[PDB]
RNA sequence: CCGAGGGUAGGGCCCGUGACUGGGGCGAAGUCGUAACAAGGUAGCUGUACCGGAAGGUGCGGCUGGA
RNA sequence: UGGAGAGUUUGAUCCUGGCUCAGGGUGAACGCUGGCGGCGUGCCUAAGACAUGCAAGUCGUGCGGGCCGCGGGGUUUUACUCCGUGGUCAGCGGCGGACGGGUGAGUAACGCGUGGGUGACCUACCCGGAAGAGGGGGACAACCCGGGGAAACUCGGGCUAAUCCCCCAUGUGGACCCGCCCCUUGGGGUGUGUCCAAAGGGCUUUGCCCGCUUCCGGAUGGGCCCGCGUCCCAUCAGCUAGUUGGUGGGGUAAUGGCCCACCAAGGCGACGACGGGUAGCCGGUCUGAGAGGAUGGCCGGCCACAGGGGCACUGAGACACGGGCCCCACUCCUACGGGAGGCAGCAGUUAGGAAUCUUCCGCAAUGGGCGCAAGCCUGACGGAGCGACGCCGCUUGGAGGAAGAAGCCCUUCGGGGUGUAAACUCCUGAACCCGGGACGAAACCCCCGACGAGGGGACUGACGGUACCGGGGUAAUAGCGCCGGCCAACUCCGUGCCAGCAGCCGCGGUAAUACGGAGGGCGCGAGCGUUACCCGGAUUCACUGGGCGUAAAGGGCGUGUAGGCGGCCUGGGGCGUCCCAUGUGAAAGACCACGGCUCAACCGUGGGGGAGCGUGGGAUACGCUCAGGCUAGACG
């Protein structure tokens, strides 16, 4: 069976190409509290569709480019603005850590 | 001192000598019909490509090429040649196209 | 290895006569009930108040001393017994009185431990059939451990089975004197076995 | 080729040879396929040679050339019997 | 065309070393004061500034782990 | 079936707190001592350099020859030796050199582990089945002739054969563009077109065997990809410009920026990017009560490397340990034009080191290659030797034996101690002596059978005349540490803050149970000690399992981003969670039974965990989120 990933889009902003946002959450090894460590995947949609925002799931493809080894497959939700935002706050948290 | 892997040496000059001549003619077979087909010749221009075509299987019967790369040979060869008389070709005697 | 040698210096140091010498410690001279008090140039003195540690390396030293076991093998033979699924000192008196050496001493080959090593290691003595030069040989429950033919008119055995004609083996053993053999039956307990050894304070010494 | 053959264990002087489908590249003690069956070459035990016979029969389905004495080790267990 | 390697020029990081010097530890019952702990013989400590062989002093303020 | 504490801050106590110690362990080393045997195990550093031998060959049943040894005339001498071949010596050709073996340098990564994907693939040899093998040629070594070169070798001309290469046809089939449905990221089915095969050799002959071609499936071996785990440093905070994406190509067996053109500004980053240090990773191993910590030796898997670096060729697979080419370093030959090498194979030498062995025997076994088979090769391996390096086993005697010798050490002068310890009495007899002496090995082969299954046959042991067994036979190595407490075991003498001890506390200044010696004792014993390293103690990084007033520790305080956490009733989902059968969790180890070596170490079998992770179903309290509501929180 391929891997099947949910998640939140992120960036659309190449050509064919969305970046979708796994968070996959785990116990701890040692502690074993529940934590939420993400992962951004790269992901394939030649139709485009698919705006920064949506909530799609994810096959794992075969290699459409190097780090683009996965494919969109179904909108499970609309606009999670409130989602990604999350994440487009997270990324701006990184100016401030500079020297 | 020595060993008789001199004699898989002198084999291997032999068969580099002998597998270039088919592997370098498949190349200027392919240089011929892409450049035939693409000044708008004919059956001038497609019986260079099933003479490139009759290379390659002659060459994969051996050594000198897979199965496999035999087939994307003649894959990204006569592919191109026929979006290549795509442009005003009309191959009425045609050969290794096939209709 | 066998430690050597000075074994009534044993017999005092640590109170009680664990009997190793034999009839010497039967007969009335063992120089244990001659002088109770332990060996050396105080000796005789105030008894040092015995430590916490004291105690229990006197007690083990009581149980290995017995048997005469080299401590390596006596700490193998016991970290055998802790992975042997049993209640632990009585299934580790059972492994020490279940060697060849002692299975002997006990079937009475020999009156002491040290002459039961001596016959089962010159290749006197056969389990089952063919003859076993080991004193570290155990024994399973219900096998036979016999007198060979060129031990059989041994006057070391004839005399110390004569000692044994009458006497009482455990009930954990047999013996058979018209062919000096012995079923070794079951495994013995503290309850089975006239030991001066709280074999509790034995099994406290080894998680030190 | 995917060889039938024994691969070898225990001490000096004690061998005791172990059945079992490698691939002919691999070393003597190598990451096996299938344990089929094991083999001491000392019969100090009664049951010293055993063959599970239905996956030697599959092994030899696919493809194996049981080499010269896992051919004996398994014609002593009777897997090339026709019956 | 790419190309290991060599060169040139300039970076980064790390290390050895460098006259001398700033401190630091640590010696032998050194010299020099007596700062602290007794209301340490000016209550102490700390911020900071200035000064002073030196502990330190004083100013402003705080604190009480001082009355 | 699982957990020991102690010494030390002070006059004394309690606390915090650190240091130290008893324990186990090792690729060990070092000191003293050292008898045997088995099993393992042995250059951790210079992945520094290597003498010497071997470590990779093999096939006349693929082919043509040179070469010598049995039989000799097509002619009135062998003598175009053609033959029947009988081997060696190369050569062509095929297969194997990509496995086996070695090492830890590199690599912080899809490398490894582990679970998947390969509608994006290969897979020689092997196996199932299909369909066959008809005609032609050709040069290329050997060889001969000639030349060059010191040598390495190299070149020119002429041959010549084959399972060498090429061409033509047959095309079951397969490939490729689209003749189009269908599986639905890039297939067997398809259809025209186009392209493509092939090889013979031995033999009892109007026979099989060994080969061969193409294709489909298998099996194994992989390639590549992805989720997840993968050390330390944040006093490394920004990094990246083929970087990220697209399109079109090129290459690859295949996806991919794997590489190239054009466009687009992307990709990554406090969930630690980038940089630096270190490091092979894992099964495991050690330790631990367990969690965890450490580690990756031997054995097994995988990657990487083969003097450093790059590169392709050949081939199924290599970007190749013992193939090539180049640069660089080094060595050696040179007649100075160039050659040759590659021990991180086994053994070995040197050098560094505290330290790590034999230039051993053998393919008898198992494995590997070639061969139809005999056979050949195999420093893989099987064994042996060396080294207490570790584990395990054994011996150095046993039974007597004195109110207790001598010697020695104390002595209160009475004696006590060494101590049944000794001598001696028996008697058992390791080593040693003699004879027998393997299991390790029945396969290959030969025959019946059928040129299968089954029955019968023989030959074949390095270890090794070893183990073991049968007989005889000598009483026949014990040392090392420690004795103030922790820590078991104490007196005397010599020493006098000296000499020295030490792990911490500390002893040592003239009565030293702490130093040096003797006696005695204790511990362990062919070992005992020391060192280094690791874990435990260390609950001293605290998840189980710590704290923060004063002991080390509250941020100066607020607002607040990321985050972490979240009131109550309801309902679905089933994401965390939990459950159930599986799939994997290799073997080896660990664990448990039960067996074989005289036991044990080891070793064999069986069984069970086995964290995880995938898959399918179920559970719905709790965590989740979407929907609905409430008012106890919060705000107004
Ligand atoms: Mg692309
Ligand atoms: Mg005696
Ligand atoms: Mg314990
Ligand atoms: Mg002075
Ligand atoms: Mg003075
Ligand atoms: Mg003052
Ligand atoms: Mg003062
Ligand atoms: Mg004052
Ligand atoms: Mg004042
Ligand atoms: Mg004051
Ligand atoms: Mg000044
Ligand atoms: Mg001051
Ligand atoms: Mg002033
Ligand atoms: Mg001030
Ligand atoms: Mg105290
Ligand atoms: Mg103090
Ligand atoms: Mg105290
Ligand atoms: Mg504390
Ligand atoms: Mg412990
Ligand atoms: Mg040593
Ligand atoms: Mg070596
Ligand atoms: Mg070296
Ligand atoms: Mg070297
Ligand atoms: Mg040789
Ligand atoms: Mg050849
Ligand atoms: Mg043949
Ligand atoms: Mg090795
Ligand atoms: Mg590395
Ligand atoms: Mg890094
Ligand atoms: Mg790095
Ligand atoms: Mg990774
Ligand atoms: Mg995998
Ligand atoms: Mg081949
Ligand atoms: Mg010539
Ligand atoms: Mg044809
Ligand atoms: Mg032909
Ligand atoms: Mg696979
Ligand atoms: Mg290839
Ligand atoms: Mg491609
Ligand atoms: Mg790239
Ligand atoms: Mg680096
Ligand atoms: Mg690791
Ligand atoms: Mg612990
Ligand atoms: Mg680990
Ligand atoms: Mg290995
Ligand atoms: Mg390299
Ligand atoms: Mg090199
Ligand atoms: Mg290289
Ligand atoms: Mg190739
Ligand atoms: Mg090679
Ligand atoms: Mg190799
Ligand atoms: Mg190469
Ligand atoms: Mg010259
Ligand atoms: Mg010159
Ligand atoms: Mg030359
Ligand atoms: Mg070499
Ligand atoms: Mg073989
Ligand atoms: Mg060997
Ligand atoms: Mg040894
Ligand atoms: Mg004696
Ligand atoms: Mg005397
Ligand atoms: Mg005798
Ligand atoms: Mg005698
Ligand atoms: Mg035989
Ligand atoms: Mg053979
Ligand atoms: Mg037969
Ligand atoms: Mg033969
Ligand atoms: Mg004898
Ligand atoms: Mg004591
Ligand atoms: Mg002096
Ligand atoms: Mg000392
Ligand atoms: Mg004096
Ligand atoms: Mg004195
Ligand atoms: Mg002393
Ligand atoms: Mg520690
Ligand atoms: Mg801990
Ligand atoms: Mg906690
Ligand atoms: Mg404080
Ligand atoms: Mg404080
Ligand atoms: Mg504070
Ligand atoms: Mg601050
Ligand atoms: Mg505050
Ligand atoms: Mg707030
Ligand atoms: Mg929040
Ligand atoms: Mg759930
Ligand atoms: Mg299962
Ligand atoms: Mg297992
Ligand atoms: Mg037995
Ligand atoms: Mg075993
Ligand atoms: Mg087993
Ligand atoms: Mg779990
Ligand atoms: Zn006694």
């Amino acid at each position: 069976p391929k891997k099947v990933l949910t998640g939140v889009v992120v960036s659309d902003k190449m050509q064919k190409t969305v970046t979708v946002l796994v968070e996959r959450q785990f116990p701890h090894p040692l502690y074993g509290k529940v934590i939420k460590r993400s992962k951004k995947y790269l992901a394939h949609d030649p139709e485009e569709k698919y705006k920064l925002g949506d909530v799609v799931e994810i096959i794992e493809s075969r290699p459409i480019s190097k780090r683009k080894r996965f494919r969109v497959l179904r909108l499970v939700e609309s606009g999670r603005m409130d989602l990604v935002e999350k994440y487009l706050i997270r990324r701006q948290n990184y100016e401030s850590l500079s020297k | 001192r020595n060993l008789s892997a001199l004699k898989r040496h002198r084999q291997s000059l032999k068969r580099r000598l002998r597998n270039k001549a088919k592997k370098s003619a498949i190349k200027t077979l392919s240089k011929k019909a892409i450049q035939l087909a693409q000044e708008g010749k004919a059956e001038e221009a497609l019986k260079i490509m099933r003479k490139a075509e009759s290379l390659i299987d002659k060459a994969a019967k051996g050594s000198t090429l897979h199965k496999n790369a035999a087939a994307r040979r003649k894959s990204r060869l006569m592919r191109k040649v026929r979006q290549l008389l795509e442009a005003a070709g009309a191959p009425l005697i045609g050969g290794g196209l096939s209709a | 290895g066998r430690y050597i040698g000075p074994v009534c210096r044993l017999c005092r140091r640590e109170g009680v006569k664990l009997y190793l010498k034999g009839e010497r410690c039967y007969s009335p001279k063992c120089a244990m009930e001659r002088r109770p008090y332990p060996p050396g140039q105080h000796g005789q003195k105030r008894a040092r108040r015995p430590s916490d540690y004291a105690v229990r390396l006197r007690e083990k030293q009581k149980l290995r001393r017995i048997y005469g076991i080299s401590e390596r093998q006596f700490r193998n033979l016991f970290e055998e017994a802790s992975k042997k699924k049993g209640v632990t000192g009585s299934v580790f008196l059972g492994l020490l009185e279940s060697r060849l050496d002692n299975v002997v001493y006990r079937l009475g080959f020999a009156v002491s431990r040290r002459q039961a090593r001596q016959l089962v290691r010159h290749g006197h003595i056969t389990v089952n059939g063919r003859r076993v030069d080991l004193p570290s040989y155990r024994v399973r429950p219900g096998d036979e451990i016999a007198v060979a033919e060129k031990s059989r008119n041994l006057e070391l055995i004839r005399q110390n089975l004569e000692a044994m004609k009458g006497r009482k083996v455990g009930p954990w053993l047999s013996l058979d004197v018209e062919g000096m053999k012995g079923k070794f039956l079951r495994l013995p307990d503290r309850e089975d076995l006239a030991l001066p050894v709280n074999e509790q304070l034995v099994i406290e010494f080894y998680s030190r | 080729m995917v060889k039938i053959r024994l691969a070898r264990f225990g001490s000096k002087h004690n061998p005791h040879y172990r059945i079992v489908v490698t691939d002919a590249r691999r070393k003597r003690d190598g990451k096996y396929i299938e344990k089929i069956g094991y083999y001491d070459p000392r019969k100090t035990t009664p049951d010293w040679l055993k063959v599970d016979v239905e996956r030697a029969r599959y092994w030899l389905s696919v493809g194996a050339q049981p080499t010269d004495t896992a051919r004996r080790l398994l014609r002593q267990a009777g897997v090339f019997r026709q019956e």
